[PDB]
């Protein structure tokens, strides 16, 4: 089962919101593309049950884009690497 | 995002109660779910009690996936997911004729948009998604010889249909009705053709016979007789009749012909009927006419009040009586190129919206803040992809000051519902006319 | 009741009441109608029950074992709403059988159909499913009743020789010398087939029934005995099909009032045509198989007196609309006014139209709304509401008297709503002239 | 076998009529809805034979509505609880 996903938020504030929680053993990176912001999640080693779980939360705040992840790595716009959630929580939660 | 039951509204605000009781900052689908099982009395609440899901079992899974608790509570808002979930319950009720959303529909609406935290609470509490939509369902429900064929829809049975006590008034055209019966007995010019300027009244005359045969005074053999209404199903059903004949047909718009039985009441215009008898002569024979005088002015009035209740559907009427008096009288002499019962009704409608319309209009010189507001967000975006966070977060803390700003003059516009919500009197009616004359 | 049934029916129904009280109950439900049927012991309904193994003995024991005494109240009782449905039904369980009148069977039929109720349980308790029962009644009622006639007599299309066989056929007058002129034009070989032209009007179609009667008994050439009159006409997928199934059977003559669809002269395909003064102009104008095969005779607007007689012959038959037979003195007017006074038809259609204008109209002046007691009902309404809406608020005893206040009204209403059986004894079955002369003045 | 039912009367007087009998070990509650009156019967402990029996009677005076009972408990209009029959007999039979 796959352990890396790419999600699209409609408006940026949706991302801040997500940030205000716990990323947890979750490397994550954030792109800007077609004016909408995509976010790329990478779970290292988790039980499938544990991931289908976690991913649930994420999509309270996003949807999952059919977007080829390498389209971003090439033709996107990087904004924050590896610790993408973590950084937004810094500059935005209060 | 509209109006639901108390039970809905309470359950929703109740999500917020739970928003904070755990300290989180956005209320997602997981809180809407706590909301439902925690008002413990909604159909939604009831169902959960079925699957084996008390508040106890649930909140334990949820805290086991989020927990405290930034008391931030900086005037919170929804998850985009849950905003979808709300948009959905509205539809999970269009899909049920339920004129208003409530505890169930919101539970219905959650399953539908299964991607989210609620959904996982349950696929975790060993409760697949469909076993659940079921439980809600099993707590809501519904409301003859040749009729078999006929009884498509095509073409609904005026008679038994209004035998079920289920019928209203109905105001005539009381002597319009009885002339439908001198004819619907004959053996001469037998089948009556209903000519009059269109409408309304017209459909109401046949809803008459219906009312008359049933309760009950009528004559020259006419009891247990239905009045029925409205190509690859054509003369098909029509044979269930050449084999049993308790039936008048009510037409709207053709003649597959008096090959025998076929009792029908004619929907046609001053002239449209002359589009039958000229080619002749089933007309001067079978079919035979009668006119719809425009219903009595006073009768006209007490016709609306009956459907007053039913347009209350747009918010203002019922009432005012003083409001209808208008509609009707204006028409009879002041243009004055229709029929005295149809016109009035139309007028209401102009206003039968034109008021919920004027109700949801736009605030003062408060346009230019929107324009300001716009570029700030914009200015915000550009910098975040440049990052430049602080140099923007500035800009977010700043867009948002303007947000709650404009609201308190748009929510300050339920200050504008009052100045017309359910206000009704001629005031609104006649200005309508300054145009039509 | 709720209409008219057999004695057997009517007896079995009142007989439910007999049983209503014999046990002291206060409403006669479906369970009493059932006792009613097995206790008149002689109806078809009664007979059936004797079949399933259900004498009065076995039944009443189940019933008393589910209700028993016995508030002698008997305060002038009425039905169960269920049972009132059960009666409404037998009426339909007989439309569904051509049975012009309800009777012991139909009411037993009517019970099964609305099975929700006490009777139904007596039996689903007496080990007698519901269908085994509708069967037994059925197996005690049934039906009623030349080759080529098959395809033909099928269609379509009203076999006039037939309606003239059982003598189930009206006179009809004449145009007696008219009927004859048809048989020349029909006994030929030149102009084989006849065609009547006149206002349409003189119910031309009448003359045709003329042959049926005479070809039978019997004054007509041995050149025509053993043949058949039939009708329609005009012009679908049932095409050359049945027409092939007739040329293959020479004994046939036909009636039309329309198009051409002319495969004329081909087979023994022999016609009689009814078409307007002119429309024929527009068919021999087709020519010349027209001017040939088919061939015409002038239909007369009947001698005014003749008119009168036609009316009477079918007078006894317009008693259907409740007022005739008679009055002669009235008929003469129907007719006479039309020949001289408007004055836009044939002298036999006109008449009958006056008669029918009035052939319901008076049965109607019967049914009009009573005195300005249109107002009472208006009143009674406001009541239900108070009663009703009150009942939703309760306001209970605030209704008890409210209900009572209601029925006070109702019986008053119905008493003066049936006071207009007098508007019946005044008008109903009337007729005289004045009725007509009205109809006339209301035509000019 | 189920031991609780919901019946609809066409006109109210049908209900008074039903009242004029014996409820008997029968808790019962009465709603108003769509202008027609529904009535909700609850037999505590009775043999199935005993209930299919009793219900017979009721439907001489009503029919059995497909209506989800909870639709009433929420969106109905209560008129009499638990002893619904009993009450109408008081204020209406004579």
């Amino acid at each position: 089962q796959k352990l890396q996903f790419v999600l699209r938020f409609g408006d940026f504030e949706d991302v801040i919101s997500l940030s205000k929680l716990n990323v947890n053993g979750s490397k994550t990176t954030l792109y800007s593309f077609e004016n909408r912001y995509y976010l790329y999640v990478d779970f290292c080693n988790m039980t499938d049950e544990e991931v289908e779980n976690q991913l649930s939360i994420l999509l309270e705040y996003a949807t999952e884009s059919s977007i080829s992840i390498h389209r971003l790595e090439e033709y996107g716009k990087l904004i924050i690497s590896e610790h993408a959630l973590e950084t937004i929580k810094k500059h935005f939660a209060s | 995002f509209g109006r639901f039951t108390e039970r809905a509204q309470k359950v929703l605000a109740l999500a917020q109660e739970e928003a904070l009781r755990l300290g989180h900052n956005n209320i997602g689908t997981e809180h809407i779910l706590l909301g439902l099982v925690r008002e413990g009395e909604g159909i939604a609440a009831k169902a959960l009690q079925a699957l084996g899901l008390g508040s106890e079992k649930i909140q334990k899974e949820v805290e086991s996936l989020i927990g405290r608790g930034q008391e931030m509570s900086q005037t919170i808002h929804y998850t985009p997911r849950a905003k979808k979930v709300i948009e959905l319950s509205m539809d999970e009720a269009r899909k049920l004729g339920h004129s208003y959303v409530g505890t169930e529909h919101i539970l219905l609406g959650l399953i539908r948009e299964g991607e989210g935290v609620a959904a996982r609470v349950l696929n975790n509490l060993g409760v697949s998604l469909n076993k659940a939509r079921q439980q809600v369902l099993q707590l809501l429900g519904s409301n003859s010889n040749a009729n078999t064929p006929t009884l498509d829809s095509l073409a609904r049975d005026l008679t038994a249909i209004a035998k079920e006590d289920s019928l209203d008034p109905v105001i005539g055209r009381s002597k319009e009705i009885q002339r439908v019966i001198e004819v619907l007995s004959r053996r001469t010019k037998n089948n009556p053709v209903l000519i009059g300027e269109p409408g309304v009244g017209k459909t109401a005359i046949a809803e008459g016979l219906a009312q008359q045969i049933i309760n009950n005074e009528v004559p020259e053999i006419l009891r247990d007789k239905r009045v029925m209404t409205l190509e690859d199903r054509l003369k098909k059903v029509m044979d269930e009749i050449r084999q049993a004949g308790n039936i008048i047909l009510f037409i709207d718009a053709k003649p597959s012909l008096a090959r025998g039985e076929l009792q029908c009441i004619g929907a046609t215009t001053l002239d449209e009927y002359r589009k039958y008898i000229e080619k002749d002569a089933a007309l001067e024979r079978r079919f035979q006419p009668i006119q719809v005088d425009q219903p009595s002015v006073d009768e006209s009035i007490q016709i609306l009040q009956g459907l007053r209740d039913r347009y209350e559907a747009h918010h203002r009427v019922s009432i005012t009586d003083d409001a209808i008096e208008a509609a009707v009288k204006l028409s009879d002499r002041y243009i004055s190129d229709r029929f005295l019962p149809d016109k009035a009704i139309d007028l209401i409608d102009e206003a039968g919206s034109k008021v919920r319309l004027r109700s949801f209009t736009t605030p003062p010189n408060l346009k230019e803040l929107e324009q300001k507001l716009d570029e700030v967000r914009k200015e915000k975006d550009a910098a975040v992809q440049s990052q430049e966070f602080e140099k923007a977060a500035s800009l977010r803390d700043t867009e948002q000051r303007l947000r709650e700003q404009v609201e308190d003059t748009k929510k300050s516009w339920k200050e504008k519902q009052g100045q017309e919500n359910s206000e009704v009197t001629v005031d609104d009616i006649a200005m309508v006319v300054s145009s039509w004359t």
